[PDB]
């Protein structure tokens, strides 16, 4: 219903754009892994990013980050107590392994559809 | 053992008996179908004048098939023949015998199960079935397919038929085998699938009635133009025989309604 | 809530930006035209991007926000229930090798068009500029050019990004065609595009008193391996009814039909059958009208459809009076340079006794040329294509139905 005056509809986009300003991405400070080189390596801060996604996430944090025969979960701090198959100082590991398998972050950030490249009840019986 | 409602056999009948003592004049035998009704076999009815040695021809406890040709309703006198017996009833009575042994076992099972006996099992099952539709051995395989009406339509006393049907269906599923042929059906008609379903039904119609052995048949589709035929019964000949009679009828009735059906040449 | 109706409008999705055109569909409808739950739901019904959604309006509210798709007035922000307008459907047109070869079926398969823009590039594309005029060739005057992928841009990327289009429009037919800025990923300002479809792409007149004619683009065997003979279903012929009125339990016929060798001469004889069921997407109806991809169960031997066999042909009614013709008279057309991935001036002319692919509806008939005039061409078709009443826009080519080798078009003088 507008010609060149369609700018005010385009302004509707750059006005609903601050309705979607800084969402999809990383903010205040990502990797909480510290520099440890003992037998293998154990993070002093793994029992705080656990609830800074959702819940316990034993079938998530420790579940996904584990190579071969990796013993030990998180009762104290960190994991991989022996033989993690991941003995290093790679401060950047908790970023790529959770680049799809987040919990809850798909491809919009606000509010979307929460879990929706990795499923299981999408093939067994069509729910939708 | 096998019991009998008729203590004395009919004349000309073909039975089965187990040798008990081949002593003097001929050989003394016992008909295992009448509970052990002591019969008798004159030596003159064994073989020929082929230098006879009844000592070995008839051995202790060797079950054989004879034919009653002498019956006196006083004491016994049940003279029977051996080779003068129709030697095509050789396969006849031998086959029925297999089914009679089957009936005995299944009878013994059901009977020993509850508070019954071989005396009562025959006295209430085989007896009453004999008075309904011929021999029970064949009327039982008829019941397992029709239901529990068959046995109450004989006189069987109430709710111990089920143990019989549960135990009889056991033995049949044990001896399970399948004969399956392959066909291809491709008809183009106003209602093709309606004809395909209609013609298969015309062929299959009244096949389990003539061919008595099978339990179930399945002409399901495997591909799109090709369909499978399955016959499952308790008889080698019956299966492969019925299977072909089906397929032959499929082709024959097919062209009658313009339905191209051919047996896969693989 | 709203009535359960069938799609009454077909919208064409024409773009070049990867997934840009695709996501825009899920932004309205919500149906994934990438990894489908359509093959995992029935059998193997998968060709083009087929999406469908209802369109209502939350009246007593401002815009562009009243126009909603689901019965939930959560877009306009209210606990109300809108009025129902219509159910519309879209065609992504991914297919197989097709990057334009789809739009040659007619007009009732695509009653409207939405030209989705690319994204960073100046304006045209190897596809955008290609099949742009392909809308002014097959018969689509109602178009909506959308400015998608403006997810990360600026106002200045519209002071000339929009004025560049007004140049490309000024020089042909589509002048005052609307240009709506929409968010690709985010479902924002989509309300505007929806309101746009509701204004510039209205529901064309449907004459439901004419000879029923569905263009078959698919056909297959719905029965699973192992199905008993008692539970066998007829063949499935999912097409696009372009006119008329089809109902359940109706007698029809498949033209041209089958080949029949009959003492020296061969011909194509119809396939008479009955309509068993109608299925628009996933809901079972009792009658189908133009617009919307409909799946029709029949009483045919599955050996006729199964492997997409009955593809290409069209379907009418048993009583039809429809000429299925071998030879045809075609008024060819002079197209410019054509193959955007090589790029020339003119093109190889149309000589006699030459083999060309005549895309009649969805048929790939190879007809050797026999006569050549100025505006007429007699053809020696391999398969006898069927014509109902009007001349067909068969986009002639050479090989098969694909982007490789395209040349001219023209109607079918009958």
């Amino acid at each position: 219903s507008s010609e060149k005056e369609y700018v005010e509809m385009l302004d509707r986009l750059y006005s609903k754009l601050p309705e979607k300003g800084r969402k999809e991405g990383t903010q205040s400070l990502p990797n909480m892994i510290i520099l440890n080189i003992g037998n293998t390596t154990i993070i002093r801060n793994f029992a705080e990013y656990c609830d800074r996604i959702r819940r316990e996430d034993k079938i998530c944090m420790k579940y996904l980050l584990k190579e071969l025969a990796a013993p030990g979960n998180v009762d104290d701090k960190g994991e991989l107590v022996i033989q993690g198959k991941f003995s290093s100082q790679v401060i950047n590991t908790l970023m790529e392994r959770f680049l799809k398998a987040y919990v809850e972050c798909s491809t919009c950030k606000s509010l979307d559809t929460i879990l929706k490249k990795e499923k299981k009840s999408w093939y067994i019986v069509c729910l939708a | 053992m096998i019991y009998s409602r008729s203590k004395l056999p009919s004349e000309g009948e073909i039975l089965i008996a187990t040798v008990k003592q081949v002593f003097d004049y001929g050989s003394y035998v016992s008909l295992d179908e009448y509970g052990g009704l002591q019969a008798f076999l004159p030596w003159s009815e064994v073989s020929s004048k082929w230098v006879k040695n009844i000592r070995d021809v008839l051995k202790e406890n060797r079950k054989v098939i004879v034919k009653v040709i002498r019956v006196d309703r006083r004491k016994g006198t049940v003279d029977v023949s051996l080779k003068k017996v129709t030697d095509d009833e050789r396969r006849k009575k031998n086959l029925q015998w297999k089914k009679i042994q089957r009936l005995d076992k299944i009878l013994e099972l059901v009977s020993q199960k509850l508070k019954l006996s071989e005396k009562d099992a025959w006295e209430q099952v085989a007896w009453k079935l004999e008075a309904k539709y011929g021999d029970p051995i064949t009327a039982i395989e008829k019941a397992v397919k029709e239901g529990e009406k068959i046995l109450i339509d004989a006189g069987v006393p109430e709710i111990w038929v089920k143990p019989l049907l549960e135990e009889a269906s056991k033995h049949a599923e044990e001896r399970k085998v399948k004969m399956s042929g392959l066909i291809t059906v491709r008809t183009n008609e106003p209602l093709g699938v309606e004809k395909i379903k209609e013609v298969i039904s015309k062929a299959l119609e009244n096949i389990e009635q003539d061919y008595e052995s099978l339990l179930n048949i399945k002409i399901y589709t495997i591909g799109a133009p090709r369909y499978r035929v399955d016959v499952v019964g308790t008889n080698p000949k019956e299966a492969s025989e019925a299977l072909n009679q089906i397929i032959s009828n499929l082709i024959k009735i097919g062209k009658e309604e313009n339905v191209d059906i051919s047996v896969v040449k693989k | 809530a709203w009535p359960k109706v069938q799609p009454e409008v077909n919208i064409g999705v024409v773009g070049h930006v990867d997934h840009g055109k695709t996501t825009l569909v899920q932004a309205i409808t919500g149906i994934w035209t990438s990894k489908h739950s359509e093959e995992l739901k029935r059998g193997m019904t998968i060709k083009l991007g087929y999406a469908e959604t209802n369109i209502g309006v939350c009246e007593s509210c401002k815009k562009p926000e009243a126009y909603v798709t689901e019965p939930s007035c959560k877009s306009c922000g209210s606990d109300d229930e809108p009025k129902f307008l219509r159910r519309i459907s879209f065609i992504d047109a991914p297919g197989h090798e097709v990057l334009m070869a789809t739009m040659l079926s007619g007009a009732a398969l695509m009653d409207g068009a939405i030209l989705v823009v690319a994204a960073n590039e100046p304006f045209p594309q190897p596809q955008t500029r290609e099949h742009f005029v392909a809308l002014g060739i097959i018969g689509v005057k109602n178009l909506i050019i959308v400015q998608n992928k403006v997810d990360v841009v600026s106002k200045e990327e519209a002071l000339s990004q929009y004025r560049q289009i007004k140049q490309f429009t000024k020089g042909t037919w589509a002048e005052n065609v609307p240009i709506i800025p929409v968010s690709a990923l985010h479902k924002i300002n989509i309300d505007s595009l929806i309101e746009g479809i509701e204004e510039y792409i209205k529901t064309p007149y449907r004459d439901l008193s004419q000879k029923p004619v569905m263009l078959v683009i698919r056909s297959f065997d719905v029965n699973k391996p192992g199905t008993q003979f008692n539970e066998l279903k007829g063949g499935v012929i999912g097409g696009s009814i372009i006119q008329g009125l089809f109902k359940v339990d109706q007698e029809i016929k498949v033209l041209p039909g089958l080949r029949v060798e009959k003492q020296g001469k061969v011909s194509y004889e119809p396939i008479f059958t009955k309509i068993s069921s109608i299925r628009f997407g996933d809901e079972e109806f009792k009658e189908a009208k133009p617009g919307g991809l409909v799946a029709i169960g029949t009483y045919l031997d599955p050996s006729l459809t199964k492997a997409d066999n009955l593809l290409g042909s069209i379907i009418t009614l048993a009583d039809a009076e429809v000429p299925v013709l071998w030879n045809i008279r075609i008024k060819y057309n002079l197209l410019e340079r054509v193959v955007g991935a090589k790029e020339m001036l003119k093109v190889d002319p149309i000589r006699a006794k030459e083999t060309l692919m005549l895309s009649v509806g969805s048929s790939t008939t190879l007809g050797i040329v026999t006569s050549v005039k100025k505006d007429e061409i007699e053809v020696e078709l391999r398969r006898p294509v069927a014509v109902w009443s009007n001349n067909i826009r068969t986009v002639i080519s050479r090989q098969i139905a694909g982007r490789w080798r395209m040349i001219g078009w023209g109607l079918v003088e009958i």
